[PDB]
DNA sequence: CATCGGGCATCGCGTGACAAG
DNA sequence: GCTTGTCACGCGATGCCCGAT
């Protein structure tokens, strides 16, 4: 067509769009405000109103809501060195069913399990410095699987005051986390050493026993089998040790993810360093049946 | 003058009042167009009025001065941990609200994505997955998309949220819509890095130089205490590197294995490795092990352009490593 | 209790100046 | 040197207000 004629009506269809989403907007602002007329009156009510409600788009309170409400969680920061605890969110309780009282005071190895608290060092210690792990955290003591996300920050934080008076005057701490807690027919290959610890789990387990490799990585076999199958494995991972090179089939019931007993044939062997000859690990084979 | 003007000037004049009051920088504020000042305006007004429904500290027994201050923050401070942002959007696909660290993910203006469609950052090749996202009937919602990235363009990011209802947006009069509060994350020197690791007959290592280090992330005694070097091997290579260890036995050198290497973060990295006898009075002695990082590009073209066919030689996983 | 013409105010349309990118 | 968009302006068609019928 002509380019001048296009261009030119091109031009007046945006102006008319935009005048149009000018008074929808002022609709929503008729909409929006106590009472309410023309596009003035409509402009000084939204200025009064706007007046008295009032730099952040939201305020802390309001943000905090918004990310709760999007995805739960509890925010702490602890101190680097020590795991001090130097604040905790009240959202704690609803998370972990424990008060304020109780990390207050207190140092993230305190409350976490034992056995993850070497975990929590190598996150401690020393794109951003993010973290971001899965321990288990204290609630007879009941422990619930957490995954914590956060980051190291220099400290202490600028704006906030702190009182010559005051319990973190002493303290000193450099580096602090600051992160967020909440809560959370095939076959598969797996490397065990001699006790029946998983030292290497194949991506497969998923599809076969419902667990991920993490939750198999670093437990033994033997948990997770039925206790009138439990002797008979024990004595496959022992027999298989005394039969090097030689393959060993066992059947057995397996817990799946979801409680359930499967049954699985697992066929184990063992590897040899091929200059002494010595057990490195055990391999298996674990099929479904 | 002439009426016109009059009128138009009254309009600009409530507009510049508006534009005032928004909560916004100056420097953000004196950029903005009239178009967006109601827009923002709207949104201010729309976000306070759920605010004002949905909306209303420290347990009195634990409070001090420092702990207020830091409970004054305490969104920001979530904020900061979310590695991501947070993005509320309505059935309309508009956004509610995004938080300022979208432009440290997405390179986009906390101003300039807020009541707009949803749909002009998604790709177009997810835009219908979110549309199932916002519509037998659970509440919780995870997933993955891909939004454009001005750093970049494209990111990938895992999305986790709730539907609940949007309360106080005045539609007609309508019931609240159900509106989506997610948080969005991110997803999860080669040239000429050689490192140099010394080993026993049995691949027990023994000594390692810097770039090996840093490579790997053990200190020179984490590297030792944990048993010979089949303890580091990924389990689809192990048979390759005992053939490669075979071979070096019988002809003194092993010549060049790739393989995959468990590093102190329970990684996995790629090597180019040449493993030479070293002999003492015609003896074996130690090992000498002379390795070149690998990009997971290069790593996977060579393991599927192997020559030997072994078991396991597919097979990928995860391990753990003990002392 | 209206109905009717004034003069200014509101409001939607197209167009040209101007500038960010 | 082109594209997309922001802003002001001129211009009538109605709108509201209100003496005056
Ligand atoms: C840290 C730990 C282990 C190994 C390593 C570094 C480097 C190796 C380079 C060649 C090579 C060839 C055949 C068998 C091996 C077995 C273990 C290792 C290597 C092997």
């Amino acid at each position: 067509m002509d380019k001048e004629r296009l261009a030119r009506e091109n031009h007046s269809e945006i102006e008319r769009r935009r005048r149009n989403k000018m008074t929808a907007y002022i609709t929503e602002l008729s909409d929006m405000v106590p009472t309410c007329p023309d596009k003035l009156t409509i402009l000084r009510m939204a200025v009064s109103h706007m007046k008295s409600l009032r730099p952040s788009f939201l305020t802390d309170q309001e943000l905090k809501h918004l990310i709760l409400e999007a995805a739960d969680g509890f925010l702490f920061i602890v101190s680097c060195e020590t795991g001090r605890v130097v604040y905790v969110s009240d959202s704690v309780t609803p998370v972990l069913n424990q008060p304020q009282s109780e990390w207050f005071g207190s140092t993230l190895y305190d409350q976490v399990h034992p056995d993850d608290v070497d975990k929590l060092r190598e996150q401690l210690s020393t794109m951003g410095s993010r973290r971001s792990f899965i321990c288990r955290m204290r609630c007879e003591p009941h422990f619930v699987v957490v995954h914590c996300t956060g980051y190291i920050k220099a400290w202490p934080p600028a704006g906030v005051s702190l009182p010559d008076d005051d319990p973190e005057a002493g303290q000193g701490s450099k580096f602090c986390l600051v992160a967020i807690g909440r809560l959370q027919p095939t076959e598969f290959i797996s490397r065990h050493n001699i006790e029946g610890i998983f030292t290497f789990v194949d991506h497969r387990c998923v599809a076969t026993v419902g667990y991920q490799p993490q939750e198999l990585l670093g437990k033994n076999i033997v948990e997770f089998c039925h206790p009138e199958d439990q002797q008979l494995l024990r004595d496959s991972f022992q027999q298989v040790v005394k039969l090097k090179g030689q393959v060993l089939s066992v059947m057995f019931r397996f817990r799946s993810k979801n409680q359930e007993w499967l049954w699985m044939r697992t066929s184990s062997f063992t590897f040899q360093n091929p200059y002494s000859d010595e057990i490195e690990y055990i391999i298996c084979t674990n099929t479904n049946v | 003058s002439n009426p016109s003007k009059r009128h138009r000037d009254r309009l600009n004049t409530e507009l510049d009042r508006l534009a005032s009051l928004l909560p916004f920088p100056q420097d953000v504020i004196n950029k903005l167009d009239k178009l967006s000042v109601l827009r923002l305006s709207v949104s201010y007004l729309r976000a306070k009025s759920f605010f004002d429904v949905s909306l209303k500290g420290v347990q009195d027994n634990c409070r001090t001065k420092f702990r207020e201050g830091l409970n004054l923050q305490e969104g920001e401070f979530l904020l900061q941990a979310l590695n991501g942002f947070v993005l509320v959007v309505t059935t309309d696909a508009l956004v509610f609200y995004a938080s300022s660290t979208i432009q440290d993910y997405l390179g986009f203006q906390q101003s300039d994505v807020i009541h707009q469609s949803v749909y002009e950052l998604i790709h177009t090749e997810d835009r219908a997955e979110f549309q199932r996202q916002l519509h037998n009937s659970f509440m919780e919602r995870c997933f993955v998309c891909r939004l454009r990235c001005l750093l970049d363009g494209f990111l990938a990011m895992n999305f986790q949220g709730r539907l609940k209802y949007l309360h106080g947006q005045n539609k007609k009069i309508l019931p609240p819509q159900l509106a989506l509060f997610a948080i969005a994350t991110p997803l999860q020197r080669t040239k000429n890095f050689i490192f140099r690791t010394k080993h026993k007959l049995d691949f027990t290592p023994t000594g390692c130089d810097a770039k090996g280090k840093i490579v790997l992330g053990y200190t020179e005694a984490e590297l030792c205490m944990r048993g010979t070097g089949y303890q580091f091997i990924h389990a689809a290579d192990m048979l390759y590197c005992a053939e490669y260890h075979v071979r070096m036995i019988k002809t003194g050198e092993s010549g060049m294995i790739v393989f995959r290497l468990l590093t102190k973060d329970n990684r996995w990295t790629w090597v180019q490795s040449n493993a030479r006898l070293v002999y003492k009075n015609g003896r074996p002695d130690y090992i000498i092990a002379t390795q070149r990082p690998l990009t997971d590009e290069e790593g996977k073209e060579h393991l599927r352009k192997r020559t030997l066919k072994l078991p396991f030689m597919f097979a990928t996983g995860e391990a753990v490593l003990y002392e």
